[PDB]
């Protein structure tokens, strides 16, 4: 499993730009396709989604028009067309692959970013409370986040993930819905909680855990992110 | 009301459908062919012209018609528990030799193995599964069969055939005491062909008896039958 | 006077009950038990609904000639006759696409397994309804109600020249009501009984034997009522469209026995079509 | 001599099974009150087989469900919601038999074809490929059930059950001396035995790490079919195609009681227990699904629906429902 | 060889101490009307809290 | 093999010359001069018209036959295709409609009064091309360009089953172009010859009685060339259709030709119906 | 007046014939 970015480089105000995503080592035409925008001192952004087979497509309220999204499953290609750029676009772009299905985990994945210049129902609010906390190595650590809206749907399951960038490094899922640990991660991260009030307990404090931890609403599109608790030494 | 993930699962749901729905029409336009008969008959040669442990499957095109030819004579077990799988076959390809007669297993009861392929005949043909199912039957090694009957009489075997020595009348008599084992002769055709060294001859016969099985089919379908 | 306004009364009276009940009774075998399955279920439920239809629209005629004006409406006038003409010519060629569906199955087997499918089947009968909604739409312009001698006339209107396109019309729906559906039933179910009589399986023993005869003489009876219904309304038009024959008492009975022979193939499609075949057979057997 | 010998020591057993036996199971329960009338009303229809099933199994999380069919797929349903999970295109088409696993990452199948396909279900890829298949059976495989995610025993028709460690590949454990073709297999919750009927009438207790026959059940008089341990795991239901139905306790080592009505003659295609064990179901040729009361061998409900011969059946860990296969290729939830 | 195995495989079997059974018919009743209360199928689940519920 | 391509090349390049030369020459001399002010000649235009639109896609099929491919692109195929497969259609029914105005203007003189005006003729004509337009946009749709052996071809394709609309469309062309047009057109013609041998004004005086039998060849010349030009290509296509013939260097060229022939009665009816018209030859005199 | 009906009937038809050109 890899995706890969091209396309990058500065662009000027008002033009054109058309990056490309290539998969490999999955089955690319089963996966749906994310889209998450990146600015340079400040949290992530959700911009795109395409399902498998291209039936549905959603994308956010601001780059609504601007932005065009298509994938070509022979090819294992994905393509994301932008036209009329702004000043507010400079931003790393990552690529998610994401199924879906009972048991499944999405968001699992994530791609290496590509960066981009340019030099001149109501949404859910997802309120990280703090800004940073000064942890020592071994202690147990408590990240609290809140929703404007419940997440806890009729069907049972709260739809939170957290996920956690390193510095430097493409962000990795560590909790798909606020119970479940994601394949792959030690047994350190717990999530609990309830509606409008979720915490992830970090026991047994270990190095490379220092990074921003962000909560996401997956209850409906747009997708809203956290602004990210970071953590430090 | 349906969540995002829920409606995603919908339609994966949908796409799986699709594919199902796919693969279902192109298994239906493909005709299966249960082969049958004795392991001295000579399936294997058989097998190969017609190209050229468990289920062998022989996948060939012919006149833009698909058929799967499904070999079952690897396995040991009792045939009764595994045989109802086999219902939805178009045709059944029952395979003998006609030097059959001759050749004795190395039993302490002699006993001719010819009789032994009209007991297996019998058990297919008047089988609860099969009532519909026609049976193409095939007569293998004509030319041994035809030196052999040259050199020693039919007599021998069972004293019930009285004919003069010839290649045509013992044929003939083979191939109507077999279409005789038949109990059900109205709802169950039996395409009987001598196997010769000749890829297109076989093949063809197979085709036709085939056409023949979509024909009564197709009026089954239609309502006339 | 009166014996024969009541004869033509009970003639309607008793072709439309009794296509209404026959046509009705096949949709409810189809739809409660058979569930449209298979093709040739789909062609019988078209059918049933083309010739139900057609049945339905024979009271308004009654009532029109009983009460010798009309005072439905024109609204009403242009949905009864439009519904009349689609509704024929979907029965029509309804029946057509059965013949060449047997022909298909017959004598091109391999080609009837990618034919003979529910989608293929679906398309061809929206095909088929297409081509009648054609015919239908104009038909439904022209209609309108003409004040003639103090009688509401429920009846076609054509832009002038009137003659060219009132007997162009004539000639269109002759021409492709009967010539082309007449020998594409003829040819297909011809061909069909040579290659059933080709068939190994047919001949050989006397109870195999009989079935195929049983078998081609119910192609015969389809092709004979089929023939025998709509020819004498065709030709009988034609006659009084080129000749113009005085008007008494026998061409009244004769147009209206005409005009319910030409409606009996309607009546009698559920008999020959729905109840003959075995599938049903069984099906009525059981439940 | 020896025969002699076998034929002395067969009858001091049944001599011991007669004067062992004292009250009959039927007068000792007659006291008990009738549950009366259970109808079960269908809750779920899942189509899109289009080819005779042949084998679901449920798992143990109680929503997912795998079945087997002819065309060579196998679906993984969510039962609540009715959508396809997975669908798993097989390399042969001829199959009998599919096992889910209890963690749920694995699924095993089988048939004609003498493999037993493993197919791993959270690859990071997310195509379901084929992990491990078996290989060594001289007979169709005719039932598979996951002991563990490493270790499976899988019934074959030479005669033969194996235990087989999936790693490895080879088969670890060989059980044999039945005569006919074993045809179904049943593992105990404690999961240390387990018990297969076969085509020889009678059915076998099998210690998994002693290797050794622990016990053996005769008294049929036709083929066995199926087979399927008690919640309690001291006894077991066996049926069999002469139109009966027989409850062996382990410890009592007799038959215990006989579920058989006059009006039906057709053979018993499965069997299965709910989790209080008061109820039996199992289906019949007859188009229907039968639930006797298992103390007193009397009917407690029909299950008509099917338009085909009923296949397989299966209730769920939790027990809230109950999904029945048929060859009318229909899956139906009766709750 | 295989009478011999048999006969001592038969001889294994028979030498089970054998309980009786109406102390298995006891503890069979036990368990059953133990559990019961808990089966779903033998007593009736409220549409509430049934997870299978009918759908528009 | 180059002297069959010269000789292909050749006998298109010719034909489209002399029909491209004729059709502007005829709409030339209608438009300049004789201003459309009659019935006949709105028919003889639209009939030019009609044959010039046609004639235009013949260089296409040049440069298909001589690179092998098709090199324009997808939406100039289904252009191409589209005039192609609508002015066949457009031109042999306003063959049609001139033999029934003929019909008409010598068999019913008092009708003739009312059919032949202005007004009518543009209203049978807006007719024509839109029962034209009825043929031509699914041929537009279904026509596209296939990669096949490393060429482009430009051709229609049909949805599954692509035997039976294939097949079916090649028998409504067929019947629509060849067997009710003749048949119109015979009867017609032949129904007029006997009319005109009837009347007494062109019979009693030797030059009028040639004047008849000028009429008479006129007639027989027009439709000997309709029936001789449209028949090879049709019955080479059923030919073609029904059975298959191994490929040779005669098929080839006896193809060609049959459809240059078809192309070639599309350039000559300009001649036959403008030229030989006495109105035009009276034109040609004072000009 | 079957006469004068024929006469002008032919001068009708000679008319038409002019006008399609045929004379
Ligand atoms: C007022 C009416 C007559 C106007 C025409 C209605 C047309 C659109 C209706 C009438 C008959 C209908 C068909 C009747 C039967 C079937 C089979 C079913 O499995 C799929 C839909 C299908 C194929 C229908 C499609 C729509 C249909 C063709
Ligand atoms: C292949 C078969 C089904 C084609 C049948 C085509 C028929 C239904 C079409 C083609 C020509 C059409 C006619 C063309 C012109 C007119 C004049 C209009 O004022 C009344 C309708 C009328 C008379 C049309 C009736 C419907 C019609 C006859
Ligand atoms: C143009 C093509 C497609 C259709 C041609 C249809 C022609 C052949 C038909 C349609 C209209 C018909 C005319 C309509 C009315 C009459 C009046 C009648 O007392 C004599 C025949 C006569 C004069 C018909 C002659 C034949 C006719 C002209
Ligand atoms: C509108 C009506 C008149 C169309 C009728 C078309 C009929 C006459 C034509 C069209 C297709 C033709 C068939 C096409 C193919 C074959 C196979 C050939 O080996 C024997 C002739 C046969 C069986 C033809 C018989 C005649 C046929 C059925
Ligand atoms: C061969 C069978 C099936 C059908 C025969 C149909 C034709 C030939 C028959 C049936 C109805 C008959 C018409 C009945 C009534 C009249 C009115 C009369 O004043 C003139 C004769 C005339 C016009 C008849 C002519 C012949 C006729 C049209
Ligand atoms: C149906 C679509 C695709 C094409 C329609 C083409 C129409 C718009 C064009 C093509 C030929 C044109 C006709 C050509 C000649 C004349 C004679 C003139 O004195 C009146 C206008 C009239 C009668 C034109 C009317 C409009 C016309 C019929
Ligand atoms: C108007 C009268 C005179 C002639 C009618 C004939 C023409 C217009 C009609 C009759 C049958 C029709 C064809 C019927 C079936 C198909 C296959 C479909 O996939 C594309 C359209 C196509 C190819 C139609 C094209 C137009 C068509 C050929
Ligand atoms: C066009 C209108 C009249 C409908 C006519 C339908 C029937 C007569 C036509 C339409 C499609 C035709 C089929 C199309 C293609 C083939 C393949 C050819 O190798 C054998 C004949 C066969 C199988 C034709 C038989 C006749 C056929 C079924
Ligand atoms: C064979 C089918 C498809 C088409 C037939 C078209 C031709 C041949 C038919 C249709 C209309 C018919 C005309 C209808 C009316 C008349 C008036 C009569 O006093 C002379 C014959 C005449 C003129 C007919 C001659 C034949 C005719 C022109
Ligand atoms: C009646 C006159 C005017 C026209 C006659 C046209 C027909 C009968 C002629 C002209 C072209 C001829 C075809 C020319 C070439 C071939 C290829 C050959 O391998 C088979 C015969 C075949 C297919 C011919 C059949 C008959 C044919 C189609
Ligand atoms: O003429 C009239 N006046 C009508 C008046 C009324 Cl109110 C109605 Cl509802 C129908 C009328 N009709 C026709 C309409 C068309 N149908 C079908 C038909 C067509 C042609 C031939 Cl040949 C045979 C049958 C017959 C009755
Ligand atoms: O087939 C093909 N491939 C073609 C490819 C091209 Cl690029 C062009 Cl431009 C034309 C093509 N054509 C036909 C199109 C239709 N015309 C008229 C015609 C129709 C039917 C009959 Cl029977 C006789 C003649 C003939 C050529």
């Amino acid at each position: 499993v890899q995706l890969v970015e091209s396309g990058g480089g500065l662009v000027q105000p008002g033009g054109s730009r058309k990056l490309s995503c290539s998969a490999s080592g999955f089955a690319f035409s089963s996966f749906g396709m994310h889209w998450v925008r990146q600015a340079p001192e400040k949290g992530l952004e959700w911009v795109a989604y395409i399902s498998s087979g291209s039936g549905t497509i959603y994308y956010a309220d601001t780059v609504k028009g601007r932005f065009t999204i298509s994938r070509d499953d022979p090819k294992n290609t994905l393509f994301l067309q932008m036209t009329s750029l702004r000043s507010e676009d400079t931003a790393m772009y990552y690529c998610v692959r994401s199924i879906y299905y009972y048991g499944s985990s999405p968001f699992d994945f994530w791609g290496q970013g590509t960066t981009l210049t340019v030099s001149a129902s109501a949404d859910i609010v997802m309120t990280q409370a703090t800004s940073s906390v000064p942890v020592t190595p071994g202690e147990s650590v408590s990240i609290s986040c809140r929703s404007s809206k419940s997440l806890l749907h009729s069907n049972g399951n709260t739809y939170l993930y957290w996920f956690l960038q390193r510095p430097g490094q493409s962000p990795q899922l560590l909790i798909y819905r606020m119970s479940n640990l994601a394949s792959g991660v030690p047994d350190r991260f717990s999530g609990s909680g309830s509606g409008t009030a979720f915490t992830l307990t970090i026991s047994r404090l270990e190095a490379e855990d220092v990074g921003v931890y962000y909560c996401m609403q997956h209850l409906e599109y747009p997708l809203t992110f956290g602004a990210g608790t970071k953590l430090e030494l | 009301t349906l969540s995002a993930e829920d409606k995603a699962a919908v339609e994966r749901s949908k796409m799986i459908d699709r594919n199902l729905r796919e693969d279902g029409e192109k298994a239906a336009r493909e005709v299966k062919l249960l082969l049958l008969g004795a392991g001295e008959s000579g399936k294997s040669t058989i097998v190969k012209q017609m190209k050229i442990t468990g289920i062998v499957e022989t996948h060939f095109t012919f006149k833009d018609l698909h058929f799967k030819m499904f070999d079952v004579g690897a396995q040991r077990s009792e045939r009764k528990k595994w045989i109802h799988c086999f219902e939805g076959v178009t045709a059944i390809i029952f395979c003998v030799a006609l030097s059959d007669y001759d050749l004795v297993l190395a039993e302490d009861e002699e006993m001719n193995r010819m009789h032994e392929s009209m007991k297996l005949f019998d058990s297919i043909c008047n089988n609860k599964w099969f009532t519909d199912t026609s049976i193409i039957l095939f007569l293998n090694k004509k030319d041994l069969f035809e030196e052999k009957i040259k050199k020693s009489p039919l007599t021998i075997c069972y004293p019930e055939y009285a004919g003069s020595n010839t290649y045509e009348e013992a044929a003939a008599y083979i191939q109507c005491q077999f279409e005789d084992l038949n109990k059900r002769k109205d709802t169950k055709e039996i395409y009987t062909h001598f196997t010769c060294s000749t890829d297109t001859k076989n093949v063809q016969f197979v085709f036709d008896a085939v056409t023949d099985v979509i024909i009564k089919n197709n009026l089954k379908d239609c309502g006339l039958f | 006077s009166m014996i024969t306004a009541i004869t033509i009364m009970a003639l309607y009276s008793i072709v439309c009950v009794v296509g209404l009940f026959g046509n009705f009774l096949v949709m409810y075998v189809i739809v409660r038990y058979t569930k449209m399955k298979t093709a040739t279920n789909i062609y019988i439920f078209n059918l049933a609904l083309a010739d139900a239809l057609a049945t339905s629209t024979l009271p308004f005629q009654s009532v029109n000639y009983l009460m010798g004006t009309w005072p439905f409406g024109t609204i009403l006038c242009k949905i009864v006759i439009s519904i009349d003409y689609y509704n024929m010519f979907t029965s029509i060629f309804t029946l057509c696409t059965m013949s060449v569906d047997r022909y298909i199955a017959v004598c091109h087997p391999v080609k009837a397994l990618d034919f003979r499918t529910p989608r293929n089947a679906k398309i061809i009968n929206v095909c088929n309804w297409i081509l009648s909604s054609a015919i239908g739409l104009p038909v439904m312009f022209m209609a309108t109600t003409k004040y003639r001698q103090g009688s509401i006339d429920c009846t076609l209107t054509f832009s002038h020249p009137t003659w060219y396109w009132e007997n162009l019309l004539k000639i269109c729906v002759f021409i492709f009501a009967f010539i082309m559906p007449v020998l594409i039933i003829t040819v297909c179910y011809g061909l069909m009984i040579l290659r059933l009589k080709s068939v190994r399986m047919l001949s050989g023993s006397k109870e195999k034997d009989r079935n195929l005869r049983r078998i081609t003489r119910m192609v015969l009876v389809v092709v004979a009522v089929f023939i025998v219904c709509w020819t004498p309304i065709h030709i009988y038009v034609i006659i009084k469209a080129l000749v113009t024959i005085p008007e008494t008492t026998f061409q009244t009975v004769s147009w209206h026995f005409c005009i319910a022979l030409g409606y009996t193939n309607s009546c009698l499609n559920p008999v020959l079509y729905a109840f003959l075949d075995e599938n049903f057979k069984r099906c009525f057997r059981e439940f | 001599q020896l025969r002699q010998e076998a034929e002395q020591l067969k009858n001091q057993i049944r001599d011991a099974r007669k004067a062992c036996a004292d009250a009959t199971l039927s007068q000792i329960t007659n006291n008990i009150d009738p549950v009366g009338r259970i109808q079960m009303r269908t809750r779920r229809t899942l189509r899109g087989h289009l080819a005779k099933i042949y084998a679901m199994h449920w798992g143990t999380d109680s929503r997912l469900l795998v079945s087997a069919s002819q065309d060579g797929k196998l679906i993984i349903w969510d039962s609540y919601t009715t959508n396809k999970v997975h669908a798993i295109p097989l390399r042969s088409s001829w199959v009998m038999t599919c096992a889910y696993a209890p963690s749920g990452n694995y699924v095993a199948c089988g048939g004609l074809d003498n493999i037993c396909s493993i197919y791993n279900l959270k690859t990071r890829e997310g195509n379901v490929r084929v992990s491990r298949e078996l290989a060594g059976h001289t007979g169709y495989l005719s039932c598979c059930r996951f002991l563990d995610d490493n270790q499976i025993v899988t019934s074959s028709g030479d005669t033969t059950c194996a235990l087989w460690d999936i790693e490895t590949g080879q088969q670890t454990t060989t059980f044999t001396g039945h005569t006919g073709d074993v045809m179904s297999l049943s593992l105990a919750p404690d999961t240390r035995l387990f018990v297969s009927g076969a085509c020889d009438a009678s059915a076998k207790l099998w210690d998994v790490r002693e290797g050794m026959c622990r016990q053996t059940f005769t008294g049929h008089e036709s083929d066995i079919n199926a087979i399927c341990f008690f919640p309690n795991g001291n006894a077991f239901a066996t049926g069999s195609d002469d139109a009966t139905c027989r409850l062996f306790d382990l410890r009592a080592d007799q038959e215990l009681m006989t579920y058989s009505h006059d009006n039906i003659i057709c053979g018993i295609t499965s069997v299965s227990f709910s989790k209080s064990g008061r109820l039996l179901l199992a289906g019949y040729d007859d188009f229907n699904c039968n639930v006797w009361d298992a103390l007193k061998a009397d009917r407690a409900g029909v299950l008509a629906g099917h338009d085909n011969r009923v296949s397989c059946l299966g209730v769920t860990d939790d027990g809230m429902a109950v999904a029945t296969g048929s060859w009318d290729s229909f899956l139906k939830i009766w709750n | 060889a295989q009478a011999r195995k048999l006969v001592e495989q038969l001889k294994m079997e028979a030498n089970i101490d054998r309980i009786k059974v109406s102390k298995a018919a006891a503890d069979l009743m036990a368990y059953c009307e133990a559990h019961a209360k808990e089966d779903p199928l033998l007593t009736p689940v409220p549409a509430s809290e049934n997870p299978f519920r009918e759908k528009k």
